[PDB]
C-alpha cells in the first residue's frame, strides 16, 4: 500500500481540472459567434462594445492556459507515484514536452483586441481556429465514467487482459443506446457546418448566403441529392461541401449494417414459430389426402353407372388433388428438414451429457 | 425398345451407384452415396428403399430392375408415390390395414362431410378380402380403376 | 372457470370497438380532401355545399370521441377481472388517466363549421392535423390477428417465455410475404406525401405546384436523383422534401438487407452440385493424362527416326499438356478439400451416433 | 420401357419449336426499328418501301402464331403419355386453355398495313407492344441446357429431391460466371431504353430528343447522378426515367453484395499467414528482451562510476524498452489466442477421431 | 543443386531491370504534361524549347524498348534453367512471341518530333496513350517483395499448396493497412482524371474548362451529387464522367463492408461485459424485491388502522413494484440464457477434454 | 360455465401434450416438447413443474387440473409466480423457511432503510406459530391478505 | 493507511471471488471464475498463479495478501511482470538458472552487439552465488537496483 | 556451389521443422507442423513423404537430403510430381504395375483415338522387363531421357 491511497487523489484532482477546462473552452467558443453576428448586423456604431467581448475572450484563453499546464503537471506527478522514483527530471520524456507545446499553441489562438460588416482575412481564420478546442471532449468523457476506479471491474478486466481506453467506452456507449447518439450527432453537425459555411460565403450586396441559404444547402449535400439551385461560389466554400458529402457517405455506411442487424428473429421466436407451423401442415396434409379418395370413389361410382359426362369431369379433380397433395408434402418435408437441422447446436450438450451419464 | 445411346447413358448412370464392377447394388453402396449427399439413413430405410423395386427379391438391384425404377423417376411427377404415401395417413396404428375407425374419422370429419352410411357402403365395395380391413392392394386397385 | 369466461367477452367487445373507431376516422380524413379540392376548384359560388361537409366532419368526431372512451373503459374491467379487484378507484393509474386526455386532444382537431381559393393559416394546420389519427392502425391489426386467443398457441408461447405484441406480429407478417407489404407502403406513401406538399406549395396565378407538379418531385427526391427543374419555394415545402430523403435512404438500406440473402443456394442444391461436379473433374483429369503419354511416345519415335524438325515441335506440346494436367489436378484438389471441409455441419452427429453404437 | 422412348422424342420436338419461335420474333422486332427510323429520316417520299416492311412483319407474325400453337399441342401429348391417357379431353385443364389465348393475344400485336415523320398515337403503342415477346427467352434457354435429359443427373437430383426449373439454371449460370453476364445485361439495357425513350420524346422543330440526347440521360439517371441539363418533357418520358432508377438501385445492391462476398482470405492462406507471423513475433520479442538488460547493466556501470549525467539518461531508456517489450508481448498473446481459436472447425474432428481410435 | 545457384542470379537481374523500366516510363509521362501546359500557356513564341522536350520524350523511349526486350530475354533463360533444356527454339512459346510484340507496340506511342495553343487531333491521342504504361507497376511490385526468395516462406507455402502470384501480395497489403492505401489511391485518382478531362474540354475564348473547373466537377460526380452548374460539353468529356461514377459506386461498395466489419466487440470483451452485467442485474433484482414486502406490510398496517384513504393508495404501489420485479427478472433471464448459449465454442472443447481426462 | 367451443379448444390444446392418447401428462411427454422447443431441462425441474399444479398427486396431470393451469397463464400477468419468485431471493439458504438474519439483511440494508424494531415487530406478527421462521404460507397470507 | 470506503470497495471486489463466506480463495473458486470468463486453464497454471502472491504459503489467498495483489494490477503498467517475463526468454532449458551459453547467445548475437569479455564481466558481477548460474533473485536485484 | 548466405538461409528454414535440434526430421515432428497448418495426415502418408526423399533409408531426413528436396519445390513447376501423379491414373488396381488392359482402355477410348496395334507396339517397346507389365522406372524412362 502507501502508493494506492495517493493514486485515488491525484486522479480525482484530474477530474475537476479536465472538466473545468471544458467550461472556459466553451465560453470562448460561445463569444466568437456573438462577436461575428454583432459585427455583421451592427457595424462601426457599436464601438464601445466589440472590445469588452474580445477582452473577455482573451481572459478566458489566459484562464484556460493556466489549467492545461496544471493538468499536465498532475499527470506527470502520477508517473513517479506508479514507478518507484523521485527525481522528476527523468519522468519527463521527449515527446510529452512537445505535446504540451502543441496543446498550448492550439489552445491559444484567439482574435486578440489589438484595436465595415466584414471580419477580414486574419480574424476570419483566428476565429475559425477556435473550433480545434474540441479535442478536450474525449478526455473529460473518459475521466468521468465509473469504469476506471471501480476495483471490482479492473479486477476482472485484468484477468482477461483488457485495457480500458477511449475506444472501449465509445463502443460501450454505442452498444447501450445506438440510435440516440447517432441522431444527436447527426442533428448537431448540421448546425455547426451551416455556420462555418455561412461565415465563408456571406455577402452584403445581394443579402444572400447567410444561415437561411445554408441550412437548406447542407442537408441536401449530406444526403447526396444536390438540386443545384444554390451552390457555393468561393474556394473556401467548396471544401466544406466536399467534407459534408464524405461524412454523409460514411454515415450511410454505418447505418446500413445497423439496419441489417436490428431486425431478426432470435432463438425463442424461431423455435416457437417452427413448432407452431408444423400442426398446420399436419392438418393440411390430412385434408388434402381426404380430398383425393372422395373423387377416386365418386369417379368409380359414375363409371359403373356409365354417365360418360361426369366421370370424365371427375377425372380432372383427382389429378389436381394429387398435385395439391404433392405440394403440401414437399413443403412439410422441407420444414421438417429445417427444424431437424436448425436445432443442431444445442443437441451436442445433451448428447455428450447422456454419453457421460452412460459412462460406457 | 431403347436405342443404343440410351442404353449406354443408363449404364453410365448405373456406374455411379455400382462403383466396383460386381454388377449389383447393395445396402452398403447406396448408403455411401446418400451419406455423400448429406443424408444419414439407417439400415431399416435402406432396406425399405431397396425391397420396393426388387421384382424377385435377393437384397440387390440389377440393371433390368433398375431400368424399371428409372422409367418412373424421370417424368415430371410419378403417380405411384402419392398413392403409396396418401395411404399411410389413413393408417395411424401402422398394422398395414385400414380399419373402419381411421376411415370413418378422416373421410367424414375432415374435408367434405360424408354420410356414415355412404362411407360404410364405400368401404364394403372397396373391400375384397371380406375381413373389413382395406389393404394396399385394394386401395391401389380402387384408385387406379 | 369464472374469470376465464369473461376474458373471452370483455376482449371480443374490444374487437368491434377498434374497427368502428377506424371507419369513423377514415371517413373524417376522406371528407377533408374533398373539402380542400372543392374550395380550390370552386370558391365562393359553392358556399352552401361547404356548410355541409364541415358539419359532417364535425358530427363524425362526436361518434369517435364516444368510442375511444368506451374502448378505454372496457379495459379497466379487464384489469379488475385479472388482478382480483372490485373497487375501480385502484385500477386507474396516473398515466392511463393522462394518455386518455392526449388521445382525446389528438382525435379532436377538425375544421369546425364556424362560418378565395386559399385555405386560411388557421385551417391549413387543423386539416393537416387529421393525419395524426393513423396511430389507431396497429391496435386494430393486433386485436384482429387471431393469435391472441388461441389456447393452443399461448400454451407454447408461455413455455418459452415469449410475449405477443405489435413487433412480433409485424415481424411475422414481414417474414410471410416481404415484397407485398414493402411495395404497398412504398406506393401508398407517394400519394400522401404528394398531397401534403401540394396543399403547401400550390400557387394561383402561375397555376403550378398542384398534384401534377408534386407527383414528379417526390419520387426523384425519394430516389436521391434530384434533377432540379422543380424545387420547393416555401419553408413548409422544404421540410417534407427533407423527410422524404431520409425515408428513401432507410428504404434503400432495408432493400439491401433483404436482397443480400435471396440469391444463395439452399443446402439441398449445394451437395448435388458438389457431387455432380466431381465426375466431370475426374473425366477431365483422365482425358488430360492421356495427352501426355501420346506425345511422349510420338516424340520418342521421331527422335528414333531423327526428323530434327518434328521432335522439336512435339517437345513443345508435352510441356503444355503437363501444365494443363497440373491445373486440372489443382482444381480437383481444391474441390475435394471444399467437399471434405463442409462435412463439419453434420458429420459430428454421425460420428457421435457411430461411437454410441459401440460404446457398450 | 415403351413410355420412355417417346419422352426422348416428344421433348426433342419441343427443342426445335421453342428455338425457331425465337428467330421469327427477333425478325419481327428488328423490322419495327426500320419502319420507325426510316419513317423519321424519310417521310412520304419512300411510300413504296413502307408497304413491304409492314407486310413482312405480318407474315412473320403469322408464321409465329403457327409455331406457338404447335408447341402447346406438343405438350398435351407429353401429359397424356406420362399419366397413361387416351382421351385428350381430360388432359386439357381450364387454365391451359386461357394461357394459350393470352399468349396468342400478346404475340399478335403488330402495325398491320391498313394503308409526316411522326407515328400515330394508335400506332406507336402497337409498335412498342412488340417488346412483350421477350418472355420466350427462359423457355428457349431451359430446354437447351443439358441437365433435363441427363439420366446420370436426375438420378442424383431425385435422391435429394431438387426440382429443375427456370431458377436453378439461372442460379447455376450466375455462380459459374457472375461478372460477364452482369456487364452484358447492364450494357444491353442501356441501348433498348435509350430507344424506347427516344421514340417517346423526339421532336422535329428543335431536332432534339433523339438517341444523341437519350444515350446521355439514361446512364446518369441509372447512376442517380442527375445533372439537370436535359430532362424529360412528356408524361410518357417521365415513367421510363422512374423505372430506370429502381433498376439502378437494385443493381447497386446486387453489386454491393457480390463485392462483399468476393474478396476474402481462405483457410489455406490464413493458416500460412498465422504460421509465418508467429515466427516474426517470436523473433521480435527475443530482440526486444535484450535491450532491457543492456541498458540496465549500462546504467548500473554508470552509477557505479557516478557520472550523475549519464545514469539519469540511461534510466530513461529502460522505462521505454519495458513498454516496447510489453507491446510485443500483448501482440504475440493476441495472435496466439486467435490461432488457438481459428483452428476450431477441424480440431473437433481431429480430437474426436483420436478418441474413436482410442475406444475399442 | 547447380540449378539453384543460377535461380538466385537470373532472378535478381530481373529486379534491377523491372524497376529501371519504371523510371524511364515515368520520365516520359512527366515530360508530357510539361509539353502540354507549355504549349497551352505559351504558343509559337517558344518554338525552340518545344523541339527539345519532344526529342527527350523520344530518346527516353529507346532506353525502355531496350529494357523490356532484355527482361523478356532473361525470363526465357529462367525457363531453360528450370526445365532442363539447351535449344532455345523450344523454350519460346507461340503466345509469348505475341505478348512481346503487344508490349513493344503499347510502350512505343509518343509524339515524335516530325516538325496555336491547341494540340492537334493526331497528338491529343498519342499523348493520352502514354498512360497505358501503368501496367508495369504490379510487375515491379511483385519482384521487390521479400516473399519470392525466402526459403523459409516457400517451404510452408508448399506444404499447403499456395501460389503467391500478384493477388496474394495485394491481399496481404490490403489486410496489413487498409485505410492509408485506400485514401492514397482515392486522392491520387482525383488528380489524373482532373487533367485527362481538362485536356479534353478546355477552350480559349471563354477561358474555362481548365483544372480549376474540373477539380470541382470530378469529385461531385464521383460522390454522385451532381449539382449541374458545370457539365461536360464534348463527346470525349462525357465518357470520362461516366467512367468516374462507376468507380465511385465500386468504392462505396468496397467501403460499406469494411465499415461494417471494423467496429465489433472481440471475444475478450464480450465475456467481461457479460460477467459484469449479471452482478448489476442481481443487485437490481434484490433491491426491487424489497419494495414489494414493504408496501404489502404498510398497506396491512393501514388497513388494520382502517385509514380508508391510504390503504387504497398503498395498494396502487404494490401492483407497480410487482411489474418492475417482472421486468427485472425477465431481463436477467434473457441475459443468463445468452451467457449460457454464447459460451458454446470452447464449451464443447472443455466438456470433451473433461471426458477424456475422466475415462479416455 | 365454459362454452362448448372453449372446451373443445382446450381439449385440442391438450392433444399437443398427451401425444400418446392415454389422457394424462407424464415427465416423459412434457420433456419431449421442452426438448423440441430448444430447452434442455431435466428430472428435478420437470418433477417440480408437474408437482406445482397437481392438486392430488400422482405424477400425472389431468384435464380438470390443466384447466386450472390455463386459467392462470393466459392473463396479461400472473400474480402468483411473482410472489413465489419474490420469496426465493429472501431465502438465500435453501431450506423452505425465512431466517431472521436474511430478512433483517435484505429489508433494512437494501431498498428504503427500515427500522430494526419495525422489522422485528413484523417478523413476530407474521411468524409461523412463534418459531421465528416464516414459511411460504405465511408469506402468501401477508402479501395477499 | 486506506480510508473507510476503499476497504469496503475492496471487500466487495473480494466477494466476487469468495462466493461462499469461508474467508479464503481456493483453487476451485478461481478456476470457476476463469472458466466463466471463457478461458480454459487447468491445475498447473491455477497453482502457479496462487503461490506467486501467497506471502506465507497455505494453498489459499487471504485479504491482506489480496490487497498486495491489487496494489499492482490497478496501476498503469506493472513493472514486476516485465522482469519475470523478460527472464524466461533468457532461460530456454527451463531449469531456472541462466546458463553462460544462453546469455552469451541472446545478448551478443541479437540486439546491439556486445563484446564477449564484457558479457563475461557482466555475468561475473551479477553472479552473487559464484556458481556461474544467474538466478531470479540476482537478476531482479541487478535489473532493479 | 552454394554461397554462405544461402546455406545460412536454408539452415534457418531447417529449424522450422527440426524444433528439437538433434539434426533429423522424424514422422512426429513433421506431423506437428502439418496439424498446425490445418491438415490432418496419418502415418501412411507421413511415412510415404519421408520415404520419397530419403536417399539412404532410416525413417529420418538429414540436411544434405533436404537440400535435394528443396531444389525442386522452389521452381515454378516441378516436372517430377506431374509424371509421378500422371502414372496413378493408368494404374487403377493399385499394384504398382501397368496392366495391358489399363493402358489399352485409357489411351484408346479416351483422348485421341489411338490404334490398338500402335498401343501394343508401344507397350512392347516400353516393356524392358519383358513381363508385359510397365513399371515406374520404364514409365519415367519413356517420358524423359
Ligand atoms: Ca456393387
Ligand atoms: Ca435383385
Ligand atoms: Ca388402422
Ligand atoms: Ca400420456
Ligand atoms: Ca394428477
Ligand atoms: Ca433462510
Ligand atoms: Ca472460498
Ligand atoms: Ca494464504
Ligand atoms: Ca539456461
Ligand atoms: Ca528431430
Ligand atoms: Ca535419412
Ligand atoms: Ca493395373
Ligand atoms: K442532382
Ligand atoms: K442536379
Ligand atoms: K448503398
Ligand atoms: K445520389
Ligand atoms: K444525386
Amino acid at each position: 500500500l502507501g502508493a494506492l491511497r495517493r493514486r485515488k487523489r491525484l486522479l480525482e484532482q484530474e477530474k475537476s481540472l479536465a472538466g473545468w477546462a471544458l467550461v472556459l473552452a466553451g465560453t470562448g467558443i460561445g463569444l466568437m459567434v456573438l462577436h461575428a453576428e454583432m459585427l455583421w448586423f451592427g457595424g462601426c456604431s457599436w464601438a464601445l462594445y466589440l472590445f469588452l467581448v474580445k477582452c473577455t475572450i482573451s481572459i478566458s484563453t489566459f484562464l484556460l492556459l493556466c489549467l492545461i499546464v496544471a493538468f499536465h503537471a498532475k499527470e506527470v506527478q502520477l508517473f513517479m507515484t506508479d514507478n518507484g522514483l523521485r527525481d522528476w527530471r527523468v519522468a519527463l520524456t521527449g515527446r510529452q514536452a512537445a505535446q504540451i507545446v502543441l496543446e498550448l499553441v492550439v489552445c491559444g489562438l484567439h482574435p486578440a483586441p489589438v484595436r465595415p460588416g466584414f471580419l477580414g482575412q486574419g480574424e476570419a481564420l483566428l476565429s475559425l481556429a477556435m473550433l480545434l478546442r474540441l479535442y478536450l471532449v474525449p478526455r473529460a468523457v473518459l475521466l468521468r465514467s465509473g469504469v476506471l476506479l471501480n476495483a471490482s471491474y479492473r479486477s476482472i478486466g485484468a484477468l482477461n487482459q483488457v485495457r480500458f481506453r477511449h475506444w472501449f467506452v465509445a463502443k460501450l456507449y454505442m452498444n447501450t443506446h445506438p440510435g440516440r447518439l447517432l441522431l444527436g450527432l447527426t442533428l448537431g453537425l448540421w448546425l455547426t457546418t451551416a455556420w462555418v459555411l455561412s461565415v465563408a460565403e456571406r455577402q452584403a450586396v445581394n443579402a444572400t448566403g447567410h444561415l437561411s441559404d445554408t441550412l437548406w444547402l447542407i442537408p441536401i449535400t449530406f444526403l447526396t441529392i444536390g438540386y443545384g439551385d444554390v451552390v457555393p461560389g468561393t474556394m473556401w466554400g467548396k471544401i466544406v461541401c466536399l467534407c459534408t458529402g464524405v461524412m454523409g457517405v460514411c454515415c450511410t455506411a454505418l447505418l446500413v449494417a445497423v439496419v441489417a442487424r436490428k431486425l431478426e428473429f432470435n432463438k425463442a421466436e424461431k423455435h416457437v414459430h417452427n413448432f407452431m407451423m408444423d400442426i398446420q401442415y399436419t392438418k393440411e396434409m390430412k385434408e388434402s389426402a381426404a380430398r383425393v379418395l372422395q373423387e377416386a370413389w365418386m369417379f368409380y361410382k359414375h363409371t359403373r353407372r356409365k354417365e360418360s359426362h361426369a366421370a370424365r369431369r371427375h377425372q380432372r379433380k383427382l389429378l389436381a388433388a394429387i398435385n395439391a397433395f404433392r405440394q403440401v408434402r414437399l413443403k412439410h418435408r422441407k420444414l421438417r428438414e429445417q427444424v431437424n437441422s436448425m436445432v443442431d447446436i444445442s443437441k451436442m450438450h445433451m448428447i455428450l451429457y447422456d454419453l457421460q451419464q452412460n459412462l460406457s | 425398345q431403347l436405342t443404343e445411346e440410351q442404353i449406354a447413358e443408363f449404364k453410365e448412370a448405373f456406374s455411379l451407384f455400382d462403383k466396383d464392377g460386381d454388377g449389383t447394388i447393395t445396402t452398403k453402396e447406396l448408403g455411401t452415396v446418400m451419406r455423400s449427399l448429406g443424408q444419414n439413413p439407417t439400415e431399416a430405410e435402406l432396406q425399405d428403399m431397396i425391397n420396393e423395386v426388387d421384382a424377385d427379391g435377393n437384397g440387390t438391384i440389377d440393371f433390368p430392375e433398375f431400368l424399371t425404377m428409372m422409367a418412373r423417376k424421370m417424368k415430371d411427377t410419378d403417380s405411384e408415390e402419392e398413392i403409396r404415401e396418401a395411404f399411410r395417413v389413413f393408417d395411424k396404428d401402422g398394422n398395414g390395414y385400414i380399419s373402419a375407425a381411421e376411415l370413418r374419422h378422416v373421410m367424414t370429419n375432415l374435408g367434405e362431410k360424408l354420410t356414415d352410411e355412404e362411407v360404410d357402403e364405400m368401404i364394403r365395395e372397396a373391400d375384397i378380402d371380406g375381413d373389413g380391413q382395406v389393404n394396399y392392394e385394394e386401395f391401389v386397385q380402387m384408385m387406379t380403376a
